[PDB]
DNA sequence: CTTGTGGAAAGGACGAAACACCGTGCTCAATTCGGCAGCACATATACTAAA
DNA sequence: TTTAGTATATGTGCTGCCGAATTGAGCACGGTGTTTCGTCCTTTCCACAAG
RNA sequence: UGCUC
């Protein structure tokens, strides 16, 4: 599989439609049982043993999705999960299982739940000046000024 | 020029300025080495001190502060140079009372 | 109605400010930004490109073409700068030592110097006095850098600070993370673990794991020195009015005008001769564009730097072309006229053409013996004499004599050979026209352009010179042979 | 310095430059001043 | 710090003006420098000096401080002209916290810098006689009340009183007094018996004097760091979770100092008995949340003790870092789209990395995820190690690793922000200056109707106002007013973020 | 090979990312509010010292009626040193 | 002996790449001479341990 | 508690790999200039089959 | 490079 083949590449195209499809919906998924888990509000310790998601249980829920027509095992799905971890959206949590519907890793289960991010965007994002491309010529007294800009004359006539 | 075939004038080299030197003629030594080998007028600016054109200073956008000044050609060469080696002379100009 | 204005004042200059601009003033000064790589068009007319080298909006380098800024022939036209912008930083091969200086200097982390409060006071009232020389400058700079040196940890925010030298060429290494023979201390500890995930996917990152010290590239060390207290820029003894320290690396490179860089127009062959510092900028501008093309391609991390050392090592030798920490297979085929070549070396500018440069109005001819000349007097010929003109005006005294000086016209010996008149300053051939009708018309002031005539003084040397007796100024008279004759009692001086 | 001025085209301090010179022109130095009828 | 200054000489010239920003900037350049070398330099008249340096000090901007020779030298507090810009979020956290009352006395503290408590109460008496009418007085019993409930909780300190003179080297008199700071009577308020009621501008000795009080932005900063750290918390779990974090850092604030890198452990009995009666919460529910946030790998909170039942501290630093983390992440996700901000976090997770594992582990085809990771390091978000295989550095036979560096960007991304607000705050007054004629012309034409507004004053002047050729402009005006207004917002708005990279940058620093 | 480029890159690049809206609620236009009345208020403030005028062209029997008028804060002598008394 | 429709080849622009076909590969230093940076390394000062 | 031993700690002190200098000029001339390695487009000329 | 001195 590594050197050819592979469950995104097809053809010796990569699938970015196919990955990003994957991204959402097992997004949409570890959301919806968040919010179940957080209305079921019985008690903290299942609230959050109900968010988390095992790799098996979502590998089973895309399989039954049937997006595609590729077989996906579970280390892709996994894959898939650590992608989104990557993103800054969900969290996963290593526990100790000896044998279960799983068995995949040896003593170890990897659960995965939706997180909400640590604080909104901040205040600089807000500004022009921190998402400009030439922020480094930027000068008092030139071409690039504040006063003739036009990020800034765009921003605040929208 | 330097060669004969090249219509080209005499040179006077360190040991020739040693010797004017010796002798104390200062006028003598800015006629040669100034006014008769390479005299130029050039358009200094009072604010900035860089180098303008036809009374005029690109840097500060005015023309208020540009002086003419005599100086030898190889000087101002040299002081091009130095300002695209980033080693930038600030000339601060001033009356010559 | 009218405006009082100035004419003209007699300006002198009354010192240099040495000094240094930063990104935004070099863009300030230049009139044009220089993007493309190639030097004329596809036409048969070879014309200069727009925007790109030998633009004639950065000046005049032709007698045909004049300068497109300002409208001047090249004699007039003194010059226009450009400047192009680079992707990524360089460091500075001239400030380069003054790079090193500065980060050992100041701290890694917090950009402040690496002195106490105490040591700031004692330096700041040390540095207050008047009549600071540069030799006391230098001075101070090294014992500040020794202080530095010897501390260790910063008193600002306590992070540690080893040492930072140079390795390779234009590349600094700051050890911070160095051995510790005694207990280990926790920083060391969690940098060399975090390369858990590098060694699972790479084992060779384990046996090399040591000797994987901090490198201080262009990026970093600008980002360094953008973010340092203006406190702490006088205690590295740079003036803050002439520099700061985000200037020591460039961004941005000034191209010089036509005038520094000539350009011969070789019509015998397809083919035009330039200097070395045009081939340098092209090539600086084809890096530039290589590595903006890599980058859009997403090339590999080791290629891209690759291409970055090599900006920086063109980006030196445009500046000083010859260095010796050049690899072998880096290093130039042939040989490149820099800027320090152009101001050092005997044809320098400061030897060839400020301190010894040539001089018209002069003449170089074998000397014959003559005794029946005063010591005092010099013989020089008639073809000579008709060639060397001396300038003088006319008034009230030699004004006769002019008007029969201008009446022999160029052709006798006594004469002149050209007349600038007072109020223009067209000068007037006498080969040419009337020129009874010139001396009927000789008006106070005007300048005519005599020959050499006997009783001027003028000049006479050797040139090997040992004493200041080897020149003096004689008398001139004119003879009708081919060689300059003095008496011999004024052999010894001339030896 | 002498190396300097030669560099610069000014006449050197050294020599003939040391000094200044004045003109010996018929004046009158701090002339009679208008009297001032309104003020 | 050259946009430091920048930033300082613009906040000192909207503030104060023209010639006490020159010796302000002067001051933060060059440091300490003794009165008359520093009017030497500035070239300016030595009145001007003298009032500057003394406007200055006042707002505790500068201090002067006794050197050899009994000289005098004067230091500029670049950090408090900086802190200087964070007195809206001052003003409106105290009236949050507190009634009205506390909130004209912190905004009289900071627009005075130093006065006593009797003028402040009276000012505040003064000031809020007008926002209420029908004869009703304004008492100094409750403005003493507010204050001393100020006081108490370390949003007010004394500042440092001058020694007696009498009793500390009697005699010939010091070129300055050197005033020393005291922790015994820092909060502690003087006893006026002495009360009046607050005049309504009809326009028609001292018990406390010596006693000057200004605001401890210390405690302002220790309470935005909690505020944040709770909000963090209740996005992250739940608002549980926020308001057991909230009793916990209410009750670490007084055993604590404002730099330490962990708080005092805390017993689940005391957290469940001191936590607010209006959660129906148990004992057993309480353990559940203390050892499950304990359990969680962003380390807010941590055992670090088994007595006492369920004993556990809050990890402070932890929680900075992981705000700052925040902060970045969200700026790179912002600047360059998600999945710059994807390769950023997996960058930051894994210590070292390399293209290829990057490309392996975020799945981002290749000639995208190169050109995401140069345009990071071409912004300074990242370092390369570059390990050599030999000491040439050749890059032919070397290995490149990418690794983010959190201090160093968090210093750059403090840098760009004070530029931001530098420049937003350039694009203002540009835009103020550009306008002053139809600024000064609506003030005319409204002034034409403030003045005789009730004596003389006929209905004849009231459809004249708009006959003039204002009324076109008024569009001009409206568009002027909200440019204005959503720059000033940005700008407080990037105070936040400024905040929480300065907190970082110092909570690091150990200052040995 | 990078093809050639006739004109130079625009001042201002275009991005596809803007910059994410100001947060909103009543405690941001109220600081915002406060700011503004502190803008308004400080620069009439005493320790504002403006620009001293000078080069008066006359003396006229309006001065007094155009005297500008303002209480000044005295400065405690005692904390300050005694170099800064006028 | 003249001719032509189609074919091959030779010459001159032209663009990707980097002046050496392949990747190698050498020698000599041109003579001081004043910086230096490494290492090393030494000696003593200070602090811990045995009596 | 105090004298003796061990370690560090910086200083200082002797090398060895760097970077920089080496008369003034005047005069003649022969060379060669950046290119060149391979691909493609265009134009021309001549192997046979045709009058 | 050759020279001239
Ligand atoms: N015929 C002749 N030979 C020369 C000239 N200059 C140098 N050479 C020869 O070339 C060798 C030295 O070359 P250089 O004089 O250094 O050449 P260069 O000065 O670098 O070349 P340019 O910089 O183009 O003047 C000597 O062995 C000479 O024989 C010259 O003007 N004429
Ligand atoms: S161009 Fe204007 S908006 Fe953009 S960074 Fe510069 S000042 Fe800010
Ligand atoms: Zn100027
Ligand atoms: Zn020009
Ligand atoms: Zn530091």
């Amino acid at each position: 599989r590594s050197v050819t083949g592979g469950a995104w590449y097809s053809d010796q195209d990569f699938e970015s439609e196919f990955v990003e499809v994957l991204n959402q919906q097992c997004f949409k998924f570890l959301q919806s049982k968040a919010e179940t888990a957080r209305e079921s509000k019985q008690n903290p310790m299942i609230q959050r043993n109900s968010s988390f998601a095992s790799s098996h249980e979502v590998w089973k829920y895309i399989c039954e999705l049937g997006i595609s027509k590729v077989e996906l095992s579970m280390e892709d799905i996994e894959t898939i999960l650590n992608t989104l971890i990557y993103d800054g959206k969900v969290e996963m949590t290593i526990i100790a299982a000896k044998e279960g519907t799983v068995g995949s890793v040896d003593g170890h289960m990897k659960l995965y739940r939706a997180v909400n991010p640590i604080i909104p965007p901040t205040g600089l994002v807000r500004a022009p000046c921190g998402l400009c491309p030439v922020f480094d010529d930027c000068h008092e007294g030139g071409e690039i000024s504040p006063s003739n800009c036009i990020y800034m004359t765009e921003w605040l006539e929208f | 020029t330097e060669g004969r075939s090249r219509d080209g004038g005499l040179r006077l080299g360190e040991m020739e300025r040693d010797c004017l030197i010796g002798y104390g003629a200062s006028m003598l030594l800015l006629e040669r080495l100034m006014i008769s080998s390479d005299a130029f007028e050039v358009d200094v600016c009072g604010q900035c001190g860089l180098l303008g054109y036809s009374g005029w200073c690109h840097y500060c956008k005015s023309s208020c502060h540009v002086s003419s000044l005599r100086i030898p050609y190889a000087c101002k060469l040299l002081f091009q140079e130095l300002q695209s080696m980033n080693i930038i002379p600030r000339l601060k100009l001033s009356k010559y009372n | 109605k009218e405006q009082f204005r100035e004419t003209d004042v007699a300006k002198k200059i009354s010192h240099i400010c040495f000094g240094m601009k930063s990104p935004e003033e070099m863009r300030q000064q230049a009139h044009i930004q220089v993007v493309s790589k190639n030097l004329y068009s596809q036409d048969n007319q070879h014309a200069p490109l727009l925007y790109g080298v030998l633009d004639h909006r950065m000046g005049t380098s032709e007698k045909d073409r004049p300068c497109e800024t300002c409208g001047k022939n090249l004699a007039d036209c003194l010059g226009h700068y450009g400047y192009i912008d680079l992707e990524l930083p360089c460091f500075h091969v001239g400030y380069f030592r003054a790079v090193i200086g500065i980060l050992q200097m100041i701290c890694k982390t917090c950009c402040h110097i690496m002195l106490s409060q105490e040591e700031k006071k004692q330096f700041l009232d040390y540095l207050k006095r008047p009549g600071l020389t540069y030799l006391q400058k230098r001075g101070l700079k090294k014992k500040i850098s020794d202080k530095c040196r010897k501390k260790n940890i910063c008193h600002h925010c306590g992070a540690f600070n080893g040492t930072v030298k140079k390795c390779g060429l234009l590349k600094i290494i700051h050890e911070k993370y160095k051995t510790n023979k005694k207990v280990v201390d926790p920083i060391v500890s969690n940098f060399l673990q975090s390369f858990e995930t590098a060694i699972e996917h790479n084992k060779e990152v384990e046996p090399l794991l040591g000797r994987a010290q901090e490198n201080l590239n262009p990026l970093v060390v600008l980002n360094l020195f953008k973010r340092i207290p203006a406190e702490d820029v006088p205690l590295l003894l740079m003036n803050p009015e002439a520099g700061k320290p985000s200037d020591l690396i460039l961004t941005r490179l000034l191209v010089p005008p036509l005038c520094i860089r000539p350009s011969v127009v070789s019509d015998l062959k397809s083919g035009t001769n330039e200097d070395d510092l045009t081939m340098k900028l092209t090539e600086i501008i084809f890096l530039n564009d290589v590595i903006k093309k890599h980058r859009i391609s997403g090339a590999k991390t080791q290629m891209i730097m690759e291409d970055w050392d090599f900006l920086q090592l063109q980006c030196a030798l445009y500046i000083n072309s010859e260095l010796s920490g050049i690899p072998l297979n880096m290093a130039p085929k042939k040989w490149t006229r820099g800027f320090v070549q152009r101001l050092k070396g005997k044809q320098g500018r400061f030897r060839g053409n400020l301190s010894g440069k040539r001089v018209d109005f002069s003449g170089r001819t074998v000397i014959s013996p003559d005794p029946n000349l005063r010591i005092d007097e010099v013989a020089v010929p008639v073809h000579v004499a008709k060639i060397l003109t001396f300038p003088e005006k006319v008034n009230k005294a030699n004004i006769n004599f002019l008007r029969k000086l201008v009446q022999n016209g160029p052709e006798v010996h006594p004469g002149a050979n050209f007349i600038q008149q007072r109020h223009t300053q067209m000068k007037r051939f006498l080969k040419y026209g009337n020129r009874e009708k010139m001396a009927q018309e000789l008006k106070y002031g005007d300048i005519v352009e005599r020959h050499l005539i006997d009783g001027d003084v003028v000049l006479f040397n050797r040139q090997p010179s040992l004493h200041k007796l080897s020149i003096m100024a004689h008398l001139a008279r004119v003879k009708p042979h081919r060689t300059f004759r003095f008496n011999e009692c004024v052999c010894t001086p001339y030896n | 310095g002498v190396s300097e001025c030669i560099i610069m085209g000014i006449p050197m301090n050294i020599g003939t430059g040391l000094f200044k010179l004045l003109h010996k022109a018929d004046r009158d130095p701090n002339p009679p001043k208008r009297p001032l009828i309104f003020d | 710090t050259q946009a430091e200054i920048k930033l300082c000489s613009l906040l000192l010239q909207e503030h104060f003006g023209e010639i006490v920003e020159k010796i302000g900037v002067h001051l933060i350049r060059t440091g300490s420098q003794p009165l008359r070398v520093i009017a030497h330099d500035t070239g300016t008249s030595l009145d001007q000096v003298k009032k500057a340096l003394c406007v200055l000090v006042q707002h505790n901007l500068v201090s002067y401080q006794v050197h050899k020779r009994g000289v005098v030298e004067y230091e500029a507090q670049c950090s408090r002209v900086l802190r200087m810009l964070r007195y809206p979020r001052y003003i409106y956290t105290t009236k949050t916290l507190y009634s009205d009352t506390g909130e004209l006395i912190v905004e009289e503290l900071l627009l005075n810098g130093k006065l006593t408590m009797s003028a402040v109460v009276k000012k505040v008496a003064d000031r809020l006689t007008e926002t209420m009418e029908d004869g009703k007085t304004m008492d100094y019993a409750e403005v003493s009340n507010t204050f001393v409930r100020l006081a108490d909780t370390h949003f007010v300190q004394r500042c440092p009183s001058v020694p007696t003179t009498e009793n500390s080297d009697p005699g010939p008199p010091p070129p300055a007094p050197t005033l020393v700071i005291n922790e015994k009577d820092m909060y502690l308020v003087p006893k006026l018996s002495l009360i009046g009621k607050g005049k309504r501008r009809r326009s028609s000795p001292i018990p406390d004097d010596g006693i000057y009080w200004q605001a401890n932005l210390d405690r302002f900063h220790q309470h935005f760091r909690d505020q944040a750290i709770v909000s963090a918390v209740a996005n992250r779990m739940d608002q549980t979770s926020s308001e057991i974090v909230r009793t916990m850092l209410r009750m670490s604030e007084i055993t604590t100092s404002s730099s330490a890198p962990f708080t005092q452990p805390l017993s689940s009995n005391e957290i469940f008995r001191s936590l607010p009666v209006g959660y129906n919460i148990s004992k057993q529910v309480l353990d559940q949340y203390l050892t499950l946030l304990a359990d969680d790998p962003l380390e807010f909170v941590g055992k670090s003790g088994d007595s006492g039942g369920g004993m556990y501290v809050i990890n402070l630093h932890k929680a900075l870092a992981s705000l700052a983390t925040a902060t970045l992440e969200s700026v790179v996700q912002e600047r360059f789209g998600s999945r710059c901000a994807r390769i950023f976090r997996l960058v930051l997770q894994k210590k070292h990395i390399e293209q290829k594992q990057v490309e392996d582990f975020a799945m981002i085809p290749a000639k995208e995820a190169k050109d995401m990771l140069y345009k990071m390091l071409s912004e300074n978000f990242m370092s390369l190690q570059e390990i050599p295989k030999t000491p040439d550095h050749a890059p032919s036979r070397t290995f490149y690793l990418y690794t983010v560096n959190i201090l160093s960007a968090a210093r750059m991304l403090l840098h760009r922000c004070y530029k931001s607000i530098a420049n937003l705050i350039e694009r203002r007054q540009f835009e103020t200056k550009e306008n002053k004629r139809l600024l000064e012309k609506s003030q005319r034409v409204e002034a034409i109707i403030a003045s005789m507004q009730a004596t003389g004053a006929e209905e004849a002047q009231l459809q004249e106002i708009e006959e003039m050729i204002t009324a076109p402009e008024r569009q001009q005006l409206e568009t002027l007013k909200r440019n204005v207004n959503k720059l000033d917002a940005s700008e407080i708005q990037v105070d936040e973020t400024i905040f929480l990279l300065e907190s970082y940058i110092e909570c690091t620093m150990k200052r040995q | 090979l990078p093809d050639v480029v006739l004109k130079p890159p625009p001042l201002f690049p275009d991005t596809d990312y803007k910059p994410v809206p100001l947060k909103t609620g009543e405690g941001e236009e109220y600081m915002l509010a406060l700011k503004q009345e502190l803008r308004e208020t400080m620069k009439r403030m005493p320790y504002f010292i403006e620009t001293p005028e000078e080069r008066q062209d006359i003396e006229r029997y309006s001065k007094r009626y155009m005297k500008v008028y303002k209480e000044e804060w005295i400065p405690d002598w005692r904390r300050l040193p005694r170099e800064m008394m006028p």
